[PDB]
């Protein structure tokens, strides 16, 4: 299904 | 005192930018763990020092049935190690990528366990989690939820106090986080709405590979549902996915208690949820202590692992990496 998602902070 | 030599390194469970998670056996005891191993130099280069320390802090400061338990954290000259309990069932992402949709009953079970833990974090710990997603939800040997990855957590958030860091995962961001104008603990209930929508509907509530188009949809587009979704689930997800946090189910002074009382959870005894008295509808079907079938082959089939007072800029000595949970 949907691709893996990546966490972030800015 | 705990070093890397105290463990045997068995299977790679996952690999990313900052390091890896390895299924390990503690030599002395014969107990199995998942060891998350992060490179100090990559942590520093990408400014993830404060988030690593929060992960550590929240792990050490939490005890809850549906929060990943930390046994040890220690460090070497170039690595930070978190030895966590091994959640045999893998990520909910693993399961949902394959089954496509969960039944409403099964999603209710997972939602109830997520709420119990977020309720605990908000109410007892004054913590906001901020990164709810399918990747950060794991299943244990019995089929119970384990929330992982507490590095984007916010500490010291009581009741209605606010946060300002733009962070999380693009697909899951709450509208007020994207508004970039302060937000409260109700961002966790948005995240809860997203993951439960994914479980019951088979897709993200909003998607586009172009982030600018993605952010546009999360901000502007009314929530729609597949027409097979039942009325009490449609009611829950509409409440959780209200774009205005003041309108959101869980957005007021009652917090989780509002969600707990919704008709979708009608016969849920919330204390039994806490006590793990609810039987999981899926039990992981592992055949040994080292069966990793609920982890991608891409990782499991690979190879694993590749000065005690050195404190440098590229490889800082990290405080509070001397932890061993008391019995
Ligand atoms: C300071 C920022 O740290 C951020 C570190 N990253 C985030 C990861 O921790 C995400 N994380 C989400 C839950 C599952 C997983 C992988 C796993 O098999 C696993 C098994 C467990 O019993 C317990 C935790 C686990 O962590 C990875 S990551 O992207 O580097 C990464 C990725 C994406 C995949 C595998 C390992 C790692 C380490």
């Amino acid at each position: 299904g949907r691709p893996r998602t990546t966490s972030f902070a800015e | 005192r705990v070093t890397m030599n105290e463990f045997e390194y068995l299977k790679l469970l996952g690999k990313g930018t900052f390091g890896k998670v390895i299924l390990v056996k503690e030599k002395a005891t014969g107990r199995y763990y998942a060891m998350k191993i992060l490179k100090k130099e990559v942590i520093v280069a990408k400014d993830e020092v404060a988030h690593t320390l929060t992960e550590n802090r929240v792990l050490q400061n939490s005890r809850h049935p549906f929060l990943t338990a930390l046994k040890y954290s220690f460090q070497t000259h170039d690595r930070l190690c978190f030895v966590m309990e091994y959640a045999n069932g893998g990520e909910l992402f693993f399961h949902l990528s394959r089954e496509r949709v969960f039944s409403e009953d099964r999603a209710r079970f997972y939602g109830a366990e997520i709420v119990s833990a977020l309720d605990y974090l908000h109410s007892e710990k004054n913590v906001v989690y901020r990164d709810l997603k399918l990747e950060n939800l794991m299943l244990d040997k019995d089929g119970h939820i384990k929330i992982t990855d507490f590095g984007l957590c916010k500490e010291g958030i009581k009741d209605g106090a606010t946060m300002k860091t733009f962070c999380g995962t693009p697909e899951y961001l709450a509208p007020e986080v994207l508004e970039d104008n302060d937000y409260g603990r109700a961002v966790d209930w948005w995240g809860l709405g997203v993951v439960m929508y994914e479980m019951m509907c088979g897709r993200l509530p909003f998607y586009n590979q172009d982030h600018e188009k993605l952010f546009e949809l999360i901000l502007m587009e009314e929530i729609r549902f597949p027409r097979t979704l039942g009325p009490e689930a449609k009611s829950l997800l509409s409440g959780l996915l209200k774009k205005d946090p003041k309108q959101r189910l869980g957005g007021g002074s009652e917090d989780a208690k509002e969600i707990m009382q919704h008709r979708f959870f009608a016969g849920i005894v919330w204390q039994h949820v806490y006590e793990k008295k609810l039987s999981p509808p899926f039990k992981p079907q592992v055949t040994s202590e080292t069966d990793t079938r609920y982890f991608d082959e891409e990782f499991t089939a690979q190879m694993i692992t590749i000065m005690e007072c050195v404190d440098s800029e590229r490889r800082p000595h990290f405080p509070q990496f001397d932890y061993s949970a008391s019995s």
